[PDB]
């Protein structure tokens, strides 16, 4: 579900 | 652990911006910086990252035409251009490392901004007077005093006192707009009036889009 | 778009009193299969870029203080200060890193709930220096006042003027919750030469009636 490319970071 | 990015600049409507965005304290290649906007009274507008090591982005869809973030590795500094400057685009350019998550770590930096404002009007550095203490500038022991920074375009001014080592005690006022187009503001501190005789009291004005920096003491 | 809505928009309390701030994402921000919220707080300071608080809905970053907490799963999310302190004062916004593009909410403006205290107030003559470009500024000084509201008139040869001065308010202190205000009234030099009393009258609700400051050009 969560896009991991959303923020790299996480 | 800390970004530190370029002065605030004026640009003519259709011109384009550069900001720069410098890294240090932290392995640069490791994580992606950010580029967030703050429009006045808008809420915070993200706009793409980079990854600082590749040198892959995403851009929101709001800025895919006219943003490019870049970065230069060798001196650790990240950078976003946005092209085709539209009034809208009157925003503070934050640069960040959001909410960096990792396993092994867990932080959020993010740099000081950037004003940018988009004007045909030409830029002006501000005249600095002093705001002398004086029998009507006392109240119960303490003198009031400060600098007044008048006739400068475009915002900000950022304003210091003895280099930073006097900070009780000091207002710096919100800008106001002059009919004329300029903006003005004023920096008051209140001090001992006890020790105006040996105690000396400087402003600091500085106005990166036009290049000054000022010391101006202020005297009885 | 996941739109992260805040409620209140403005939340104003006493010293010490709790204090708590809403988010509502549009969609879900959990995670069922590793039990995490991507959601996070922000404090911002006016004149300071924002401060993380806590992540993962609820996970404090060290350097926070206790006081800050929070909690919800989903889409409701709640931010507590158990006791506001006076450097409380700030925006904060609540933020999800779930889906593209990232997302703010609209903020929320907490302010404090202070006791009446009068200004102190001042006046100062134009520079020389200032005389010398042929503009004169004469700066009157409100300093460290509750509640925020406050009028000012100037005064010149004890005449009502209008059209020529403007206002600025400082955001409420960080130690002791108070405003202040400057009040500009501009003239030509020459115009300023042809007049001998300035005066700045203040009407606030802590004074019984209006204050004058008043010099005399000499």
């Amino acid at each position: 579900n969560p896009d991991p490319n959303a923020n790299p970071n996480v | 652990v800390q970004l530190v990015q370029s002065g605030a600049e004026v640009k003519k409507p259709g011109a384009s911006v550069k900001v720069s965005c410098k890294a240090s304290g932290y392995t640069f290649t490791s994580y992606a910086i950010h580029w967030v906007r703050q429009a006045p009274g808008q809420r915070l507008e993200w706009m793409g990252w980079i990854k600082a090591g590749n040198g892959n982005t995403r851009y929101s869809q709001k800025f895919q035409d006219r943003v490019t973030i870049t970065r230069d590795t060798s001196t650790t500094t990240a950078y976003m251009e946005l092209s085709s400057l539209r009034s809208e685009d009157t925003a503070v350019y934050y640069c960040a490392l959001l909410t960096v998550l990792t396993p092994d770590d867990a932080f959020d930096i993010w740099g000081q901004g950037t004003m940018v404002t988009v004007s045909s009007a030409s830029t002006k550095g501000p005249s600095v007077f002093p705001l002398a203490p004086s029998s009507k500038s006392t109240s119960g022991g303490t003198a009031a005093l400060g600098c007044l920074v008048k006739d400068y375009f475009p915002e900000p001014v950022t304003v210091s006192w003895n280099s930073g080592a006097l900070t009780s005690g000091v207002h710096t006022f919100p800008a106001v707009l002059q009919s004329s187009g300029l903006y003005s503001l004023s920096s008051v501190v209140t001090v001992p009036s006890s020790s105006l005789g040996t105690q000396t009291y400087i402003c600091n004005v500085n106005h990166k889009p036009s290049n000054t920096k000022v010391d101006k003491k202020v005297e009885p | 778009d996941i739109v992260m809505t805040q409620s209140p928009d403005s939340l104003a309390v006493s010293l010490g009193e709790r204090a708590t701030i809403n988010c509502k994402s549009s969609q879900s921000v959990l995670y069922s299969s590793n039990n995490k919220n991507y959601l996070a707080w922000y404090q911002q300071k006016p004149g300071q870029p924002p401060n993380l608080l806590i992540y993962w809905a609820s996970t404090r970053q060290s350097g926070v203080p206790d006081r800050f907490s929070g909690s919800g799963s989903g889409t409701d999310f709640t931010l507590t200060i158990s006791s506001l302190q006076a450097e409380d004062v700030a925006v904060y916004y609540c933020h999800q890193y779930y889906s593209s593009p990232l997302t703010f909410g609209g903020g929320t403006k907490v302010e404090i709930k202070r006791t009446v205290a009068a200004p102190s107030v001042f006046i100062f003559p134009p520079s020389d220096e200032q005389l010398k470009s042929g503009t004169a500024s004469v700066v009157c000084l409100l300093n460290n006042f509750y509640p925020r509201e406050a009028k000012v008139q100037w005064k010149v040869d004890n005449a009502l003027q209008s059209g020529n001065s403007q206002e600025s308010v400082t955001e409420q202190d960080s130690k002791d919750s108070t405003y202040s205000l400057s009040s500009t009234l501009t003239l030509s030099k020459a115009d300023y030469e042809k007049h001998k009393v300035y005066a700045c009258e203040v009407t606030h609700q802590g004074l019984s009636s209006p204050v004058t400051k008043s010099f005399n050009r000499g």
